[PDB]
Order: C-alpha cells, then structure tokens, then sequence
RNA sequence: AGACCUGAGUGUGGCAGGACUACCCGCCGAACUUAAGCAUAUUACUCAGCGGAGGAAAAGAAAACAACCGUGAUUCUCUCAGUGAGCGGCGAGCGAAGAGGGAACGAACUCGUUGCCGAAUCGGGUCUUACAAGGCCUUAAGUUGUGGCACAAAUAUCAU
RNA sequence: CAGUGUCAAGUUGGCAGGUAUUUGUCUGCCAAAGUUAAAUACAGAGUAGGAAGACCGAUAGCGAACAAGUAGCGUGAGCGA
RNA sequence: CACGAGUUGUUCGGAAACUGAGCACAACGUUAUAUCGUUUUGUUAGGAAAGUGAAG
RNA sequence: UAUUACCGAAUCUUUGAACGCAAACGGCGCAUGGGAGAAGCUGUGUCAUCCCCGUGCAUGCCAUAUUCUCAGUGUCGA
C-alpha cells in the first residue's frame, strides 16, 4: 500500500532499474559469452519481500 | 583539455576561476545529452571531466603541502591535525622506537665497554 | 556521601573496640609546649633545598677550577636526618640523639616497631601529633619520623 | 579429506518407495533429494580415499 | 515427567497480578515527628472502589 | 664456526668408559690456565660455572686443551693503527683462515 | 558548606572551563561557486513537461535527491536570472528527484527554455 | 634496614595487634566496591618485591573475590550421561582465586598491563588482592630499561593467557624434573608429543 | 587563615572494545563407540562452548639428574619402548623418564633483600640546526624512597 | 592442581633422592619476583613471490574449468544446483 | 513481450512532540565466562547523575 | 597515447567496533566557525525569522593543570 520507508523504496528502485535485457551490441564483442540476462525477475514468479 | 604543466603555474584564484568555467561547460553538455545531440558534441564530455579532475588534484596537493610546511614548526608540531601525520599501521605507531629501545643501564654499558667482542683466528 | 559516612564510622569503631598496647601507645602523645619547641628546633635545622644545594655545588666547582689541588669539603651543612631508611640506620648505629615519630601514619605498620627499637637501643624518642606538621618543619608535605644526631654549640641546652 | 561429504544429508528411511541411501536436504534446486555420500552416488565420496602416509 | 503447574506458577509468566486499573497501595501515613509528638488533622475527600 | 668445548666422562656404569664434549670450561680449569672467564667468553671459549672438578686427571686434560688452544690463537688488534700487548701484526691478518670443522676441534684435536 | 536544608546531599557547583576550537581536521579545498551545479542536474523534455512550459509558466528539472525546496530556489536564482514563486518536488520510482518550478510571471518560461537550449 | 622489621611483622598475622588491624580493615573493605583504585600500596614491601616502583606509570588496584567451591551451572541441578559426571556441588575450579582476581581486573581495564598481585585480607565471605599494573604509553615507562619490556605487544593480556605467577602456580610450573615431565612445556604440548603418529620416509 | 588525608567536577594529551583465529596459550567440557550385556574403565584430559597473542607461540638459566672415572638453562629429532617399568571389574585396554648419537648455540641477564651513599632520579618549560641519555630553570611528582656502587665468572671504597 | 580448616623453619636451616613411620648418616640443589635469539608447529589462516607431480580429466577433480557461495528454497538458524 | 511515459501538499497520513501493556542503555551486582539479573507498587544507582533564568 | 605496467602524491557517497541522541524515521540536538538571504534598515551595502555546509560533543581508564574550582561532626592548626 501507500506506506514504505525511503530506504525500502530505494532498494525497490534499484531492482526496477536492473530488470532489463542485454543491449544488442554486447553480443558482437570479441570473445563474448553473454546471450540472455539470466537474472531477469518477474513480479509473479519470485518475490523480493522487502 | 587543460595541461598539467600549465596548471602547475597558476595561482589559487586563477585555478578556482578555471574550475568554475569548466563546471559550467559540463553542465551545458548535460542538456545536449538530454536533447538528442551530435556525436561530436557528446565526445567532449570525457575530456572536460578529466580536466576538472586535474584542477582539483593540483589544488589539493598544493594545499596539503602548504599545511605540512606550516605545521613543521616546532611550536606547532604537537598540534598537527591527525590527517596530516604519517599513517604507517596502528601497531607500528604504538611500538617502541629505536631510541626508546636500546636503552641500557650504567652497569650494562660499563661491562660492554670493559669486555668487548673480539675478532680472532685459529692457526 | 558514602566516603563521609565511612570515615566517621571508622573513628567510632576504633573507639569502641579493645585496643592492644602496641597500637594504644600511639594515642598518648607529647604535650603542646614540648611539641612546639621540638618542631622549632627541627625547623631551624631543616635540610637544604634544591637551589641551595645547586649554589653550594657551583661555588665548590669554581673553587676547584681556580685550585686544581686542595680539598673541596663537600660535606653539606649539619642538618637533621630524614627518611625512614636513614632514620632506621641512625637508630641502629646509635648516632641519633633524639627521635620524633608521627602518630597517624597509614599503613601503621611502617612505624609500629620504632618505639620498641628506640627502647632497645636506649634512644630518647617522642610521639607527636601530625606527620603534616613534621613535613612542614622539614619543608615537605609529610614526614613519618625525624632524628637529631648533633646540633651546634648554641642549642645544646635546648636539646 | 572433505571431498564428497560437504552436505547435511540424511536417509529418508523405509516406508517410502525409495532406496535407503542418504539424501540431500532442502528444496528449490535440482540437487534436492538426490543421492549422497556413497561411492556409487554422483557427487559422492570415493571408496578408500587416498592418503599422503 | 514434566513440570507441575504449582511449580510453573513461580516463574511469573502469565500468572502475575492484573494491576492496570488498580489505584496505588493502601497505607497509613508516615510515622514522622508530628505523629510522634502532637497530632495531624485531615479531611476525607472521596470514597472509592478498586478492582 | 664453533666455540671450544671441554672433554668430559659419561655417567652411569654402562657408559663409564666413553668420552665426549661437554658444555663449557669450569672456572677452576680457567684459573689453572690463567684466564678471566669474562674475557674467555669473548675469544671463543665456552664457560660453564655449574661443573665441578672431583678428580685431577679430568682437570688436567682440559687445562691442556686450553693451553693448546691459547698457543694457536691469533688475536686481531682493535685499532689497526696501534697494536697492544699480545695481538697479531698485519701479516697474520693477511694469512688468517677459518676453521669450519663440524665440532671446532681443528686445533685441539678430538 | 555550613547549613544544609535538604534531606540529601547533592553535588556542589564548581568552575567549568569551556573547550577550545581545534585546528580543522578537514583540509580539502571546496569551491563555493559550484554548488548550484551539483544541486541542479538537467532539465526534462517529456510531453507533460513541454505542456507545462507554455500554459503554466513552469520548468521541470532533475535535481539532487538530498536537496530541499529552499536551496532549489536559490540555485535557480544563481544559475539563471529568474525568480521562482513555487517549487514542487517528488521522488520517482527509479530513485531520482524531480522538481516542478513556477516562475513569477515577470519572466517567460519559454524564453528561459530557449536560452537553456531545450 | 626497615624492610626486615616490616617483613618480620607481617610474618605474625595471628598476633593480637595484627588481628585488630586486619579486623578494622576487613570491615572497611567490605563496604567498598568490587574494584577500587588506591594511591599507595597497603603493603609497600611486598609490592616492591613483586616489581612495583614509586614512579609515574605504576598503578595499584584492590579486587574482591567470593570464597567457596564452584557450583556446576546445570538447569535444576540435573545432569545426563554416565554417573561419573553427576556431581553438582562438590567439584572445584582448576584455577586459583588470585588468578581469577587478576583476570577480572585485566578484562575491565584494557589500557593497562598487569604485572603481579598479592594477598591483602580475608574474611568469611570475601578475599582481597592488590594488583599492580603499568601504563604502556607513559614516557617514564617507555624509556626505562628495567620495565619497558612490557610495552611489546607479545605481553598484551598475560593474565588472560596464564603467564603471571598465579597462573604458573596452577599450571604446575613450580616443579621440574620427574615431578613435571607430563606438563612441560605445557600439558597440550606433551600430549601432542606423545600421541602424534610418526611416518618416517623409509620404514 | 591555612595545611595534610580521602574523594569529586571541568580543561588538555593519550589508550581499550571490532575483525582474523590454520598453528599456539588459559579455562570449561560430552555422548555415540569398545568391553560381544553394563555402572569403574575406554572414546578423551577429545568434539561443541568462553577468553587471549604472535610471526610463531609456549618454555628457559637448577630448591635439575644421578649414585658414575660422574653430567650441567630451555626446545626439538632418532633411540630408550608397545617396555620381564608401571596403571587396570589386574578385564577390555592404557603407558612414560634418566643415560647414548645428534639439530641449535658468540647465551646470558634484571629487580627485591644485605652493606655503603641519600634526589645524585622523574615529568614540564626554555636554549643549543636537537619534544638530545646535553646545558639553564622549575614544587609539579617523589624521602610511605627515585637513582648509584659491590657481592661465587668476586677480591673489593673512594679518590685525575 | 583446586576449595575450606590449620599454618612453619632460619643456611647449626630448607627442599629432592619413585613403599608408610621414628632415628642417625650421605649426595644434589636453594622455591614462594622478572626478561631472554636459534633449532620446533602451521591438522579447513593471510600478504608478496617462486618450483613441482608415475595425481583428476567435465556424472572426474574443490560445491564452483562458465556474470558460483551465483540462480533457486526456507518466517528463521541455514540449504544450495 | 518491446519501446516510450506517469506519483506535485504551510493545512491529508507520519515525524518533529503524548502516554499504555511493555523493553532494557547507564549504574550496580553476579558469573571461570556478560552473550546474566535488577530497571513504574512515584520511578535508576552505598547514591556527590540539576550547568539555569534573573539580577549585576 | 582513453596504450600498457608499476608506485611514493591525492580523492575516497550512506553505514558498520560506530562513539552527541534516536531509528521499518535518508529524523532531531548543544557549542563554535562560515555561506546564501526577498523582508526591514540604509543601486550598493547591512540583515531578523527560515535554509545550507565544516569542526567538536559516548563510556571507562592512565597522565596532567604557567600549578584550575571544590567537598568531608577524617587528622591538625591560627
Ligand atoms: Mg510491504
Ligand atoms: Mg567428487
Ligand atoms: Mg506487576
Ligand atoms: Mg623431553
Ligand atoms: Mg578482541
Ligand atoms: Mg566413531
Ligand atoms: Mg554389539
Ligand atoms: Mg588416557
Ligand atoms: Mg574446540
Ligand atoms: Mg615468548
Ligand atoms: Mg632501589
Ligand atoms: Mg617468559
Ligand atoms: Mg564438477
Ligand atoms: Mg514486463
Ligand atoms: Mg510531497
Ligand atoms: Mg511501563
Ligand atoms: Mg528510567
Ligand atoms: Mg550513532
Ligand atoms: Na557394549
């Protein structure tokens, strides 16, 4: 609901900023192994519980 | 791109003026970063940031050297701020110095003088 | 405060209990007039101070500088003997003409045996009221005991 | 000396239709409930481990 | 065995006095100099009940 | 490399007939050889003040060891300028060598 | 110290010497003419921000999230020669602080935006 | 000198006058705190024997400890396992009360180094010791060749590691030769020496 | 009036509490197991628990061995020795020391006490290129004793 | 060795000489204060460097040759590809 | 699933600023061991826990 | 050199033994230096309330006071 402390809000904001796909040019680098993020999180699959 | 040999000759007032000019430049480039912008313009951000770093480096080195020379006087030596002393380690700061060690009693000194260690050889 | 209460109750307890003679003898002190007279004598034979010792030694040094020969006579002026170790030595070697002991030394075992030693060696002695008064006479804060071994020709009758 | 034994594994006992070998605890991974500690288990300890003496 | 209830009550726990609505303890006044040598006069102000 | 040590007898009735090196020379042996113990400590001689001499022959052996050693010592001068009393000249300092034997018995023998 | 009129002894009042100001333990050179650049980071050019410039005389900025309204007003006065009559702030779900700033109608927010370059 | 008289007098703790003096002191001690700082030692001759000097960096404290046997701290006095380990009230601590007093002082005041201690008084409930400590940051201590060994960090918590005189006493290090062979240089060192299995390369 | 003793408040200069913990030092301390049962015994003066250091720690300079033609601080190694020692429901089991060959080794010193001196000592200012193991000044500490000299490896105190 | 009770002697003395006591001899040593390098440990430590192996070879070898104490699980202590 | 956006306060809720069932820092005591106990029945601690207006 | 390697000069957000007081609060103080500052006072200055920044401020213990201020039916003394 409405209430949360600011520190909790900032932790949730960092997770929101992290939840993104790999930019395409990263796959073109010499000797690259990254294909997908593999740390993607969906709100309805795994809980953070902050 | 400010040059370090050029910065080392300036005074404090001039260095601060340069700092203000470069901060204003970087601030103006942030607006371009927001509103589209050309790649040549965006290429200027890194050199300006590094110039700001250089100016602050020169300022701080000069200030610390001046304060160390100022507190080097014997009267003020006991009141040097802790951030301007030598660091070493906690243990080494607390340990006995060479002068405090090696102290000996009158009898020990006299006996060392009366029977010194010799150099000899056996035929 | 607790320390006030305890330092009063200690005096009361020392009064109410049965006190053996070796400790009881320290409550029987010399009178006022003789106490004042003895303290005056000790005051006039007080030991020399730091400045006086320095000045005398410097004058002896200049005398020796001008005369590389000749004796120097670094004996220091006649005075009273002060300090527990030196006073005990004077009592035991029977050099002391008279011994004065303070009656309130804590711990009391420091001087508890001194009247017995003086009686054994037949040395005149007295027990007087304050180690602070003895210390004032000799120029310090406190003295436990003082011994007179010799005086000038003018004070023989007083002694 | 520790290889193959770094688990808090316990046997499930009889009365379930599984072999009585000790099994990994917990959940949420593909290793949970797997066989453990035995010389015949994947990830187990070898028979008569070698020594420097 | 297990602990008997009469022994358990000595730990305190959920068996202590329900005192939140009570007024203070009930006592006479202090035996002071006025009570030892003369007398004191008070006035009854209220009569009440406590749980 | 190793300091000079005395010869002693082994104890008990099983090792009575053997000999070995002890800890240090006794002050009685050192006095019979004419040596201040404190000075002997500085020219590579071991000193042991605990050991007693209960017989003459055991003392004589060690006095002879000390004398043989002292006859072969080559003492270097403190100051190269001035040589005082029994100290080596510069020829011996030139022809000085090191005894690296396992027991330090080169010039007294086993 | 002569006659006490209370049933318990309390501590007496004695002379207290004030403490001395030591030489500062921080000797880093900090310029006082560049703080406004830390306070005000850059403007925003979204649709809502553009709509506010013309019809409400308002500008939208990203600011340092530890700054307050009074210092945002002073920074506006320093950086641009404009007077703000109202500052409203919010902290966005991505963690940055945003400010809606209304000018005093003696200045044109559109002309200030043109000078800024947005 | 006077040391002989003081030492001989303190060898007569059961005489009438000594009993009176000790009774007064015991009464006053038992109305003070568990740890008390003193200006001067109560027994100067003993303190100087044990290493105290009337110098700037030396300090003396008096510590109180409680008498009697150790009680095993088990819930409701209930033990488990073999009957050999079932005593509650009849076992004794393997450390002595002097070492306990030193350890309490040293744990309380971490800026000091404990040197030694001695017995001062006794009573039916309590025993009292005096503990000598030095300041390792005092210039007088640091420049004095007879004492500045204690500045080195290998001497930080001697009393906690059992290196003082009382600790040596309960470690058994007063004895040598055939009376102490199984505890030298320590019990654990001797046990390791006698129990480790040895594998020579060719065997 | 003041002084000493015992306690406080504040200013000035410092130090402790945390981490790490393989090895090392001090406490506290099991049971499974073995005995074809089990309670003494064993596992074990071990695991778990609490505390404390270092580059190693601890030990160390004879209130030591022996009973010899005598050795000579400590630590470590081989051996003594799974012992014709010894402990043990004398069962299961347990269990060392002296001597001998070696590694290391410039290995030794300091207080207190006794005798002779008795502030000669310490801190703090200040000046010498110097918070000098130096001068000068200091009541501040200290005589309820700081410091010097001699004492078994010694021959004696001073005296330039 | 620890707790409590009891509590010395004066180098004509004291302690040790592996069966208790009393009495004479003999031998070694001098407790109840302190400092001290090396030879020894590192049986789940660490810093800066080095050298190897009749070892394992991707279900093996450290749990981990990969963004591995990660993803994921548990209220939690913890568990863990 | 991808890209781009959105949460505006002198007065609304909280805090600043109450007290309750309760908690437990200091102090003191205990323990080989603080990682233990006491701490609102007007109330800490053998307990010297007050640092101020006003005058001048 | 936006190249690499090494190192002596520097920078080093919020915390944490965490130590001004607290804390599911990016909170609230006391001293002492600064900054900005419409209002008012005089376009300069100057500036109340409000706002911002630096430094010090835990407990215990040791030493110390150009010899700081005290307390006691403790012991004396004028
Ligand atoms: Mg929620
Ligand atoms: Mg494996
Ligand atoms: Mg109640
Ligand atoms: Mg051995
Ligand atoms: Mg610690
Ligand atoms: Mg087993
Ligand atoms: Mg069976
Ligand atoms: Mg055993
Ligand atoms: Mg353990
Ligand atoms: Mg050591
Ligand atoms: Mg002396
Ligand atoms: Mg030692
Ligand atoms: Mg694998
Ligand atoms: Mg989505
Ligand atoms: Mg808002
Ligand atoms: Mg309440
Ligand atoms: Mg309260
Ligand atoms: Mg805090
Ligand atoms: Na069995």
């Amino acid at each position: 609901g409405r209430f949360k402390p600011l520190a909790v809000k900032k932790k949730y904001a960092k997770k929101m900023n992290q939840n993104k796909p790999v930019p395409y040019w990263i796959r073109l680098r010499t000797g690259n192994r990254i294909k997908w993020n593999e740390k993607r999180r969906h709100w309805r699959r795994t809980k953070l519980n902050y | 791109h400010m040059k370090i040999k050029d910065l080392r000759e300036k005074s404090k007032d001039d260095l601060l003026k340069t700092l203000t000019e470069y901060k204003k430049e970087l601030s103006q480039l942030r607006v371009v970063q927001q509103t589209g912008g050309a790649e040549t313009r965006l290429g200027r951000i890194r050199p300006i940031r590094k110039s700001i770093a250089r100016i602050l480096t020169v300022l701080n080195q000069n200030e610390r050297s001046n304060l160390k020379m100022f507190y080097a006087d014997r009267k003020l030596r006991c009141k040097t701020p802790k951030v301007l002393r030598t660091k070493l380690t906690h243990r080494r700061r607390l340990a006995l110095k060479e002068n405090e060690k090696n102290r000996k009693t009158s009898r020990q000194m006299r006996q060392a003088h009366k029977f010194p260690k010799r150099v000899y050889a056996v035929k | 405060p607790t320390f006030v209460t305890m330092q009063r109750k200690k005096r009361v307890l020392q009064r109410r209990l049965k006190v053996p003679p070796a400790l009881n003898q320290f409550t029987k002190v010399l009178d006022r007039a003789s106490r004042n007279e003895a303290l005056k004598l000790i005051k006039k034979y007080a030991p020399e101070t730091r400045k006086a010792r320095r000045e005398r030694l410097q004058k002896v040094a200049e005398e020796k500088k001008k005369d590389p020969k000749k004796t120097v006579s670094t004996k220091a002026p006649l005075a009273v003997v002060t300090g527990l170790q030196e006073v005990t030595r004077a009592i035991e070697k029977k050099q002391a003409r008279m011994v004065v002991i303070a009656n309130n030394v804590d711990p009391v075992e420091l001087v508890l045996w001194m009247p017995n030693l003086c009686r054994a060696n037949k040395i005149p002695y007295a027990i007087v009221k304050d180690m602070a008064r003895l210390g004032d006479a000799i120029g310090r804060k406190t003295a436990t005991c003082v011994a007179l071994t010799d005086v000038n020709a003018e004070d023989e009758a007083t002694l | 000396r520790l290889s193959g034994m770094n688990h808090s594994a316990h046997s499930w006992g009889t009365g379930r239709a599984v072999a009585r070998i000790p099994r990994i605890s917990g959940g949420g991974t593909s290793t949970s409930g797997a066989g453990a500690f035995g010389n015949m288990c994947r990830g187990g300890r070898m028979f008569a481990p070698t020594k420097i003496f | 065995g297990k602990t008997v209830l009469s022994c358990r009550k000595g730990n305190g726990s959920v068996y202590q006095v329900h005192g939140h609505k009570r007024l203070g303890p009930a006592k006479l006044r202090i035996l002071d100099y006025a009570e030892r040598h003369g007398y004191m006069r008070g006035v009854v102000k209220s009569i009440e009940h406590e749980a | 490399l190793k300091a000079l040590r005395p010869q002693v007898n082994c104890p008990t009735v099983r090792h009575n007939m053997k000999r070995r090196l002890g800890r240090g020379f006794s002050p009685a042996e050192l006095k019979a050889a004419g040596l201040n113990p404190q000075y002997a400590a500085t020219i590579g001689i071991r000193v042991d003040s605990r050991r007693k001499n209960k017989s003459e022959e055991g003392m004589n052996v060690n006095v002879q060891r000390l004398k043989t050693y002292m006859s072969k010592l080559v003492l270097f001068p403190m100051n190269h300028k001035k040589v005082q009393k029994g100290e080596a000249s510069e020829e011996e300092v030139k022809a000085a060598t090191q005894d690296r034997s396992r027991f330090g018995d080169a010039a007294v023998g086993a | 110290r002569k006659s006490y009129t209370r049933p318990q002894f309390r501590r007496p009042h004695t002379y207290r010497k004030p403490a001395m100001a030591k030489p500062s333990n921080r000797v880093t050179v900090e310029s006082k003419d560049i703080a406004a650049f830390n306070v005000i980071r850059y403007p925003l050019t979204t649709d809502k921000a553009m709509k506010k410039i013309e019809e409400n005389n308002t500008l939208t900025f990203i600011v340092d999230s530890r700054a307050n309204k009074t210092e945002i007003k002073k920074a506006m006065r320093k950086l641009y020669q404009v007077k703000a009559v109202k500052v409203n702030t919010l902290i966005r779900p991505d963690g940055l602080k945003k400010a809606y700033i209304r000018l005093s109608a003696a200045h044109d927010a559109l002309d200030t935006a043109n000078k800024i370059g947005l | 000198g006077a040391f002989m008289y003081l030492n001989e007098l303190w060898k007569k703790k059961s005489s009438d006058v000594m009993r009176f003096i000790q009774r007064i002191r015991s009464w006053e001690f038992r109305h003070q705190h568990t740890v008390v700082r003193l200006r001067r030692p109560t027994r100067p001759e003993k303190a100087r024997m044990l290493g105290y000097k009337t110098k700037q960096g030396f300090c003396v404290f008096r510590v109180r400890v409680r008498r009697g046997g150790r009680k095993r701290p088990v819930h409701k006095g209930i033990t488990y396992g073999k009957p050999k380990t079932s005593g509650v009230l009849g076992m004794k601590l393997n450390k002595n009360n002097q070492a306990v007093a030193e350890q309490r002082l040293g744990k309380r005041f971490g800026n000091l180094r404990v040197l030694n201690s001695y017995w001062v008084n006794m009573d039916s409930t309590f025993k009292w010791y005096e503990v000598i400590a030095v300041d390792p940051m005092c210039k007088t201590i640091r420049r004095d060749p007879r004492i500045n060994w204690i500045v080195n960090s290998v001497h930080k918590h001697r009393e906690q590691r059992g290196l003082t005189s009382a600790g040596r006493k309960h470690r058994g290090l007063r004895h040598k030769g055939h009376k102490a062979s199984k505890l030298r240089p320590s019990y654990r060192a001797a046990w390791r020496r006698n129990n480790r299995i040895v594998f020579l390369r060719k065997r």
